[PDB]
């Protein structure tokens, strides 16, 4: 029914701008205005303003009157936020929501920022099949480690997303000024390595996708 | 949805969302048009007229109907909400007492109007029946799609809320519900207009001789009198009725038929009818020499018919005629 | 201008009845602040579960109430439920804008114990071919979410090489992390045995490669 | 349960199960007999009275009793139920106003008639008393037992029903309830009689130009006028009456006492009744000089008594009597 | 709680424990005090005078209040209650109609009693307003802090309880609620007073022919004439009445204003009211010549004023007064 | 000759609120249908849970109810339970008989796996006083309710003589099934190792007799 | 001078429906008893449940409630839970006195098994001061609550010196017991291996020393 | 909220008084009154009367009329059952409550008496260490031996109270005319023995109490 669903996370150096989109489902956009929250890696949670998607007029929190502009694809369904000469301070994550019964009821996924400076350096994409002896058990596991890439985010599925269940994808984590992210599926050990099983993965900062079919070791 | 000072709330006065003014029992069909101070129609936002949102707090509540009761001497049926206003079929009553049911409290309101249902007709009926002729009634509508005439409704005044005027552990303390505007002073000197978000106050310290006041003219009112007048200007709201008198037929009255009896140039008429009823002649020579009586209880009458003619009118049943040769 | 208070955690066990509180430094909180309650439960996952104070959004379980309990807004969850463990957000409103509190994290008492599933891979030959070697262990369903990982090279405990990611809830409510132990293709090719040891709720797990 | 055309039905002229006939105010303590077009009492088939069968669509709806309302002026008192008809002490009203509450919906029913309650007795009442004289007033029964009438209860005829007259994807589609008797053509020459089980309609495909109706007299009805009869015969179905009017001594009115005062030859009465009670006397020569008059104001009268003796009757008080020498 | 004698309780006279006593539609204000039977108020032991205590069985119910109802002609409205006694603000009413919820049954009580209301003025209303003139009215209070007069209250008589007389398998079986003193004997010679536990009875067996009886005096009761006497004595217990009689300024009537018209010597008033107004004058001469009329129909009246002057009192407004030279 | 229709197969978890929904081909459900739910658990058990569209048979749960929702009836089981792992029918009455629906089968978590219990016994010997010899080998109490059954006369798999029924509910809500391999008198005193090989959920259990 | 009756024992499983009644030896129950109900959770642990006849004790689950059935009082637990295990009791009023029922033993099916843990101490030394010695043995956290202990010096069952408590029951409502055997100084210091054998639910763990 | 407390449990030879106090906390004492009520051991439950806070004046049932005497220091919230010349079937457990509800909502702990002749003979209290050889797990088991006592009843804590999850306390039990207890405490094995771990003892009766600290067997 509802589905707020916005933009991917993204990496941007100090002075930059960004916009944040959010694509409303299920409901008239018209009668449901959309408020802003900002969640800060440890502050907890802040309203940052409401935009009327009937009028246009936007509400700023004190907070977020400047640097910060609502505005909307009424046509498509979208209310965007536009942070512009970002600050460094500005990495969180940000919600849209849509304000009715008296409050918040539906909240979208979030979008999180991380103002940071650096270049661009696209992943290194490593097959992880298991140990060259034996692994013999009811299941198998196998993974997929995406290596040394700038900025965030990269994208990672499994069999062009038609696998899902059973995977653990693990947190993109900041290590010698490079990202590095992995992932581990796991599936009946009459699957694999019968049928093909491929990790797939984007990093769109440098316009790099990497179609890697797990192999046997021998 | 305004709230205002009902007169005799339950106990007495109290200030009730569904403060009655304008009780007009001015129609024929058994109706009256009555205005709560509540605004029950669609929610806040946007659905169901059948929902109901009155003033609890500073604050609206757009819930659920479940028991509304307009009442008089018995209780009403209602016909239609729409906006501030409902129309409800109610029988005669020297009083109007109209209530919800919140479901925690029985939250009623009740006024004083003298009411009456006169049908249209020479009949004088306490009530409409199922049958009768059709005749032009004065009657109010079902429906809301209705222009036809428009009352002001401009902003409200400020109003009192004390709730806000806490303390800031020796001085009294304001706050604000969203941002509004509370204007503000005590009778010491202090902070003297009061444009603001949660302020304290340095001077005073009672909570019994400050300004708790809310400037919240984000939505217009009714221009009940009573309300205080929100003093800074006529604002726009020009807001319509929907509940327009309108010329409805009702299902109308009707009085028994008469007993004709022959005499010499005399009606005798033995009659008998269900409720009073206006009957009346008109001896159709230059001299008119007419009749009227209300006739309730059943009665044997006399009319000298003249040579040229008489007519006779047994209630809102069509006029009858007659040769007396 | 005005700062909402809530507990900072609460513990309860399936089943019980627990009350969270929201609290107004201006005030009692009033039917005018239309007090919401939100949950958030791990993934950056939000919905809205009371508004206008008492008013429960469509598809929340019923065990959810809102009230005003004094001077301040509550939440009651009635039979507490495992999958309750998450943290609550009051939201107040003050005539033109909102104010969320700190939030309230609620450990519901449930979901047995899982033991972790560990698996360490040896660096592939694509990665070998770039004078590099990484061994990733993958440690997924575990609860409690709280393990130690440790590497030893050869025999001998690596102190030097690895990052362990912090324990992630995954959608079933049990935690996932990864280590890293990062050599060069020739601190690959030296030591001959590698060994990934994971230590939860007691039991150790140790998961060894042999080149 | 017969269903019948209710004629102000909340709104207007509804159909309601429990359309209202055959109002009867003509007792005397506070009751009514009522019949609605709803048979409560037993279930469909055979338990306990105090549960109730109206009709919903075509079909009865065997269920509790839960929330019955008659009701006039002001609220009444059920009685007791038997059959088709209710037996309800109300008090005097314009109308008669009769309503249950099935749970989802109101769903009431109301009428006009002419009601009151004189006791019988010389005194005007609007209302039994707890105390009083017993004398014999005209009253219904609380049983069912009763045999003591019978009105006429033939079939029903036949019904409409447009859910049956579905589309068949272009053509109009009739059904059956349970293999009744469905009679059906529409305004194009197609199938002419219909006694059938589900047919389609070859010709006409507009369900507003369709004979949609229900031949199903597996169960008789009461021959309400505002049922359409049953064409084919005279049906058995002759069907008792429970509430007959008995001869009840209803606990009854009595009004003070007089004062009674002396003079010569002359009764002064300073009188002083609760209610309009008719005092009348009977100076017991061959010149009887009666006197009547209602009293409900208090008055001092005067009666001139002759030699050989007057009675004096105080409302349903005995008959006094009185030597004036 | 007491339990007496209701007389028209639903059906008929039952036993109510909110046996309706001493009806007093004596002041002016809408209000009638009512004694039930029952003592409501606080529980049996402490609590909550908005707590519901009857008598079911020979035990107590001290439960919640959740749906009383007092009610007339129309449905009243509860003041407060305090013991025994209740105050209600009731419209006028041939009856008075009293009754509870208790949760699975109605289990009302009602009663004859001749109630209006006169608001205190020349102005005779149905009703109160909301508006006119405040002035010394007849009223009771809302409150229970109150001693201006006590009733006597001393014990209860016995009272029948034939649960007791249960079977000893050949021999019918006397028991004791609590130790409770049981004061028994057959129609045959057995056991003579009955001060005792559970006894059995050697000699009758029919329990239609026995003493089944309660000396439970540990709580005193109201003195209600539906009482039988405690035959040992006239115990203590004087007990107060909240609900004096005091001298309330109830918000009260006032007329529409007069159309003072001139003409020589001569008051020409059109005059046109709300309700039946008692106008009266005063020509100041000490010939008096004054009048006194009801006026409720409009009317066009006149007043030969004098040279010296004429007073005017148009309904409880204040009177007036007129120089006619 | 009308047709109700309802879902097929809907899966739920402990705790959820599901919806199943039974449409009629002839036009919108109403009142005058009295919608009924029955429903059937394992060993042909018919209990009937609504009546009348919403009127909950005495002792079912009020986890249960119904209504019509849109143009048809619906149950809404609110709390599914694992107990509710059944299959419900609807019905609808139309003027002069009933129409049932297909049903739904519905699965609710629950019920943690349980692995079987086998047993294998010898043909007896009054048994083998016949010129025959039947082994038959018993499964109990196994949950998910799927297995498969292998026989191994003397190492190899025998593949003829075998018959294995199908998983049929006990009352806990488990399965059982037997499996009988048929010799001879003869075949039976000539191979000398007879082998029941169970596999459930992922384990296997062999129950070997030896002649 | 009356007597209240009630059930001696019911047994129920998670999530059924039970009801449980209170007789009065004098006539029906009615109001004017004002029906009480008790419930005792072990370590002597009472909480009032409901009160004049069907008012819940405040924070007492709604799954409890009261009422008058035909003409007795009773109790009905809506969705039973393992937590309700206990003894409930009725109370009475009769004008002057209370009268308690004799408690109805109810047993909810949950809880799942648990083994028990044990631990066997030598004499401590202080003790062997006194020219005696007592091997202490504690067995904790058991479920169901029922063991059987038997000590085997040197090998032989010692069936004399021992002494074993009744199975008590803990807070989490799993039971516990200690069993000591008693020998002297010298008794001590003559045989050389000691043991405590615990049975429990079909398993048995045995606890030995050496000394 | 409301709690109601009992005092210990005691023992006492035939003929000998009792006073058994009840401290009432959360409520108003003036406005509720107290039950008292004896649970025999085997028996079930039973009223023993009741006593008006408020006037002071007790109901006493008729089987407890003579020696049964209840009092209240008012003033400290407090209510009291003194038991005269106690008979050796008086053996029982007795629980004050609070009438309320129209029943009674809350029930105190208990205090327990055991009628019986006997001196006075002081505890015993031994350490339990684990075996002397190894006893290497994720967690270590204590315990606290409490021999030959009288009467009843002892008092057993570890760690001055501080420490009471994990805990085990058996009740007494009569064993050639002396009682007998004991109590184990299980900790992670890093607490002890690193951590100091105490039993603290005390036998009211004789005025005796024991700290005695667990030490390692070697």
């Amino acid at each position: 029914q509802i589905q707020l669903v916005q933009s991917g996370r993204e990496v941007k150096n100090p002075g930059e701008t960004v916009k944040i989109s959010c694509k409303a489902s299920g409901y008239t956009f018209t009668e449901y205005p959309m408020l802003w929250v900002k969640q800060a890696p440890g502050k907890g949670f802040r309203w940052m303003g409401l935009i009327y998607t009937n009028t246009g007029e936007p509400t700023y929190a004190e907070e977020f009157k400047g640097r910060f502009v609502f505005s909307l694809e009424i046509s498509a369904s979208t209310a965007y936020l536009q942070i512009n000469n970002l600050t460094n301070e500005d990495t969180a994550t940000y919600f849209c929501v849509r304000d009715y019964f008296i409050s918040l009821d539906y909240w979208g996924q979030g979008t999180t920022l991380t103002v940071s400076s650096a270049k661009t350096t696209a992943p290194s994409v490593y097959p992880l099949a298991p140990v060259c002896g034996g692994t013999t058990g009811s299941s198998v596991t196998l993974g997929c480690l995406v290596k040394g890439y700038f900025p965030e985010p990269v994208t990672l599925t499994w069999n062009s997303g038609s696998l899902s269940s059973g995977v653990h994808t693990f947190p993109a984590l900041l290590q010698s000024g490079l990202y590095t992210l992995s992932s581990s599926v796991t599936v009946t050990s009459n699957t694999w390595p019968s049928q093909t099983i491929t990790c797939n993965v984007a990093h769109p900062a440098s316009s790099t996708k990497v179609d890697k079919k797990i192999e046997s070791r021998r | 949805p305004y709230i205002a000072d009902c007169p005799n709330c339950g106990h007495s006065r109290c200030d009730s969302p569904i403060a009655i003014e304008e009780v007009r029992g001015d129609a024929h069909a058994g109706v009256i048009r009555i205005q709560t101070s509540a605004m029950f129609g669609l929610k806040t936002d946007g659905v169901d007229l059948a929902y109901m949102s009155f003033m609890n707090g500073k604050t609206q509540k757009s819930i659920k109907i479940d028991n509304l009761h307009v009442r008089t001497s018995a209780p009403c049926s209602l016909v239609s909400h729409h906006g501030y206003y409902i129309l409800a079929q109610c029988p005669p009553g020297d009083t109007v007492t109209v209530g919800f049911h919140d479901g925690p409290n029985r939250h009623t309101c009740t006024v004083a109007h003298k009411v009456e249902f006169r049908p249209v007709g020479r009949e004088k009926y306490r009530h409409p029946p199922e049958h009768g002729v059709e005749l032009p009634c004065n009657r109010y509508t079902h429906k809301r799609a209705d222009q036809g005439h428009y009352v002001e409704m401009h902003q409200p005044g400020l109003v009192a809320d004390h709730s806000l005027l806490s303390i800031h552990s020796a001085k009294v303390k304001i706050t604000v519900p969203s941002g509004a505007q509370v204007k503000y002073y005590c009778k010491c000197p202090d902070v003297r207009e009061g444009i603001t978000s949660s302020d304290h106050t340095t001077t005073c310290t009672d909570v019994k001789q400050c300004r708790a006041y809310l400037i919240d003219n984000k939505k217009w009112v009714y221009n009940s009198g009573r309300l205080p007048r929100g003093e800074g200007d006529t604002f726009k709201g020009k807001l319509h009725v929907p509940f327009v008198p309108v010329k409805a037929k009702c299902i109308a009255t009707l009085a028994p038929e008469p007993l004709v009896e022959h005499k010499h140039r005399t009606l005798i008429l033995h009659l008998h009818p269900d409720h009073p009823t206006l009957l009346t002649t008109r001896s159709l020579g230059s001299d008119a020499n007419p009749t009227r009586q209300w006739i309730e209880r059943p009665t044997t009458v006399n009319f000298t018919v003249t040579g040229e003619g008489l007519e006779y009118t047994w209630g809102n049943h069509p006029p009858k005629r007659v040769w007396a040769q | 201008q005005a700062v909402v208070t809530q507990e900072s955690a609460l513990t309860t066990s399936p089943g019980e009845t627990v009350t969270l509180t929201c609290r107004s430094n201006i005030g009692a909180v009033t039917s005018s602040n239309c007090a919401n309650w939100v949950q958030e439960k791990p993934d950056h996952f939000f919905t809205g579960l009371i508004g206008d104070t008492n008013n429960r959004r469509s598809g929340v379980p019923a065990r959810f109430s809102g009230s005003l309990i004094g001077d301040k807004a509550a939440l009651t969850i009635t039979g507490a439920q495992t999958e309750d463990e998450a943290i609550y957000f009051c939201a107040l409103w003050y005539n033109n804008l909102w104010v969320f509190g700190g939030g309230t994290k609620l450990t519901v008492l449930g979901q047995p114990k899982s033991s972790p599933s560990v698996t360490l891979f040896p660096p592939s030959s694509e990665e070998l071919e770039t004078n590099k070697a990484t061994l990733v262990c993958t440690i997924t369903d575990f609860y409690p979410g709280v393990v130690t990982v440790d590497w030893k090279v050869d025999g001998t405990p690596v102190t030097q090489g690895m990052e362990t990611t912090q324990p992630s809830k995954q959608s079933n409510n049990k935690y996932m992390a990864s280590s890293y132990l990062t050599l060069t293709a020739r601190a690959w090719e030296r030591h001959s045995s590698y060994s990934c040891q994971v230590t939860h709720e007691g039991h150790t797990v140790e998961k060894s490669l042999s080149r």
